[PDB]
RNA sequence: GGUUAAGCGACUAAGCGUACACGGUGGAUGCCCUGGCAGUCAGAGGCGAUGAAGGACGUGCUAAUCUGCGAUAAGCGUCGG
RNA sequence: CCCGGCGAGGGGAGUGAAAAAGAACCUGAAACCGUGUACGUACAAGCAGUGGGAGCACGCUUAGGCGUGUGACUGCGUACC
RNA sequence: AGGACCGAACCGACUAAUGUCGAAAAAUUAGCGGAUGACUUGUGGCUGGGGGUGAAAGGCCAAUCAAACCGGGAGAUAGCU
RNA sequence: CGAAGGUGUGCUGUGAGGCAUGCUGGAGGUAUCAGAAGUGCGAAUGCUGACAUAAGUAACGAUAAAGCGGGUGAAAAGCCCGCUCGCCGGAAGACCAAGGGUUCCUGUCCAACGUUAAUCGGGGCAGGGUGAGUCGACCCCUAAGGCGAGGCCGAAAGGCG
């Protein structure tokens, strides 16, 4: 059993969640719940939304019993960036990044 | 006739990157920086093909020397016995008989030293 | 994606004479 | 006042090595309601120290 | 260097500090608990007592100089009334804060500051 | 077997490196095309004051755009297929 | 059907020969950015490689070694046009 | 009465600071000059590039002026990089 | 019972290369011997697209200023209501022309846009909204100036009137 879950084009950068999904790699569910809850980060809240999806798609699509899940897999990569020009000093313009990232939450029992 | 250069392009930047596998950084990731490492790894090679043999050269003598020495003859004179009493051991046999058998080494100077006598 | 059009006149240079 | 060329990725990542976050790891457990927070912290519901503080 | 001093400036000019302080002062008052960052609690404090001190004991001078601070009649009305009998027996710490997280607008520490009291 | 002394000594990875595996980004390559390029063999070589070329605004069961059409307005009459 | 904000996005189900063909859609390369595993790295100086080479971790037939990855240490060595 | 005086609007731009990948492709802040006149301003006209206009600086003529801008001769020529 | 391409591995040639095969891929490919070239890229401050670097750094656009309660909401420092504080007040107020061209009002939505969040908006979607004998334009008259029947002049164009 796998019960991946992934959120695509989230709002934060790659590298911002990543200091996120480092806190809670390789610990159980149970305490990354709350450690996410009590992060002060969007990253948190956006990386909580996906883990609580992964955990209903365990518990609904396949075996009960949530308590004893570990996040196996977390990690984040960039996705598509939309490019904007902003003006600058002297009439030069500038590329803004807004910068896309894919999270996939990966939660298993062994 | 429209002649497209892609797919050979493709074929020659692999096999230049293949060569240059393990290298560090962008020595092993880019085409511009790898083709450099790979022809200079290549005229090392081709100048170590030749440093290869003087350096084996001076180990064994170094070793021949050391062995020489514990077992009371210089190097030098070692060697004259050896040419005096016509013996085509090479180095490489000298160095690897001192380090396996020493009773063999220990009748070699024997006569090396009877030669120079 | 266009790029630059209106490039500014380069700052003088320093006096080497 | 800008660089004399690229750092290299290693360089970048020994960079961010200090930049990584810590869990608070000090979950505290009210005495009577019994809910998680933060130590020296009322309860998302009202609670410390068991009494209710907010009435609300 | 700031050794031994003490009042947080709270990123204000001296006037618009002063008439935060006044403004929560009296808000305080009116409701008896209010949600604000915790280091504006904290030195709200230095305001807030002081007041309820004077209210302790009522006199014509003291009633115009505590109506002079906060500038409204309904503080004062409800200071020298309840606020000052039911704070006689306490000799100071009538002001409780409790910290509740963080503010989701810039993350800033939030505490409710409340006055010792409402235990119906 | 214990104590002391002397000598040597792995086990650490905050991070990073190389290799392999699995991914993301990105849209190269391969394949395809009612789109073009250049010709050959023919036609035609003008349209317009019985209002042109080119346009505007309208026109449907429907909001927009394209095509068609012009208050008879995605059409009308007649003769043929 | 489930998580979610009567969302975005995703996980099942279902259609299809194929859904890492899901409309951001044929193939999906490189730079670039990640996760996992093996090895090396916190007393050691410089075009970062090459020659020598211990150890370690994986595969072989043999029980002797060969292959793959890594590379302590050491000789030489100041990119390309 | 006054190309009179002090001084706002208005017009100007002498000094200093800030700002030089600025809020701004010459600005802001504090002072400064003219302010019934050779003043200033709205609207609409006229002067077209070997020309215009110029209380005259080679200044200005759409952020460009010791000869504007656009298209063409034109793939000008380059004993040079 | 799997073409080109893609990605590995194993062989082979003095070299440019060739051969075989695993995975992906999905329908084209092409021996041999000849013929024809837009026939081979690492550089040209080369051209176009994509992505790094500096770097999660500077900055977030007037030093007029915010505080609290309540409401809606998944979520409120920024939205609505209320109570205070502060700023402009020959303006940072109220009406027009010029110029914009629906930015107006109501309902609804929060991806993108807003240099943050957003329930909010000059943002997205739908509907509604501009009523004149007297206001203005049009209209009657004319200034500068334009055009200009004939006409005068000029290789033509055209110029002047």
């Amino acid at each position: 059993m796998e019960t991946i879950a992934k959120h695509r084009h989230a709002r934060s950068s790659a590298q911002k969640v990543r200091l996120v999904a480092d806190l809670i790699r390789g610990k159980k569910v149970s305490q990354a719940l709350d450690i996410l809850t009590y992060t002060n980060k969007k990253a948190a809240v956006l990386v909580k939304k996906v883990l609580e999806s992964a955990i209903a798609n365990a518990e609904h699509n396949d075996g009960a019993d949530i308590d004893d899940l570990k996040v196996t897999k977390i990690f984040v990569d960039e996705g598509p960036s939309m490019k904007r020009i902003m003006p600058r000093a002297k009439g030069r313009a500038d590329r803004i990044l807004k910068r896309t990232s894919h999270i996939t939450v990966v939660v298993s029992d062994r | 006739a429209r002649v497209k250069r892609g797919v050979i392009a493709r074929a020659r930047h692999k096999k230049i990157l293949k060569q240059a596998k393990g290298y560090y950084g962008a020595r092993s990731r880019v085409y511009r920086v790898a083709f450099q490492a790979v022809i200079k790894a290549g005229q090392y090679a081709y100048r170590d093909r030749r440093q290869r043999k003087r350096q084996f050269r001076q180990l064994w003598i170094a070793r021949i020397n050391a062995a020489a020495r514990q077992n009371g003859i210089s190097y030098s004179k070692f060697i004259n016995g050896l040419k005096k009493a016509s013996v085509e051991i090479d180095r490489k046999i000298l160095a690897d008989i001192a380090v396996f058998d020493k009773v063999a080494f220990t009748a070699l100077v024997e006569k090396a030293k009877a030669a120079l006598a | 994606n266009n790029r630059p059009v209106y490039i500014p006149r380069p700052r003088p240079p320093h006096p080497r004479l | 006042a800008v660089q004399q060329n690229k750092p290299t990725r290693s360089k970048r990542g020994m960079r961010r090595s200090h930049d990584a976050l810590t869990a608070v790891t000090s979950l505290s457990v009210d005495k009577t309601s019994g809910e998680k927070h933060l130590r020296h912290h009322i309860t998302a519901d009202g609670y410390y120290r068991g009494r209710k503080v907010i009435a609300k | 260097m700031r050794h031994r001093k003490s009042g947080r400036q709270l990123n204000r000019n001296s006037s618009h500090r002063q008439a935060m302080f006044r403004n929560m002062a009296g808000s305080l008052v009116r409701h008896e608990i209010i949600k604000t960052t915790l280091p504006k609690a904290k030195e709200l404090r230095r305001v807030v007592e002081p007041l309820i001190t004077l209210a302790k004991t009522d006199s014509v001078a003291n009633r115009r100089l505590a109506f002079a601070r906060t500038r409204d009649n309904e503080i004062v009305a409800k200071l020298f009334n309840e606020l000052g009998p039911r704070f006689a027996s306490r000799a100071g710490g009538y002001t409780r804060i409790l910290k509740c997280g963080f503010r989701a607008g810039d993350n800033a520490p939030m505490a409710y500051i409340e006055l010792v009291d409402r235990s119906e």
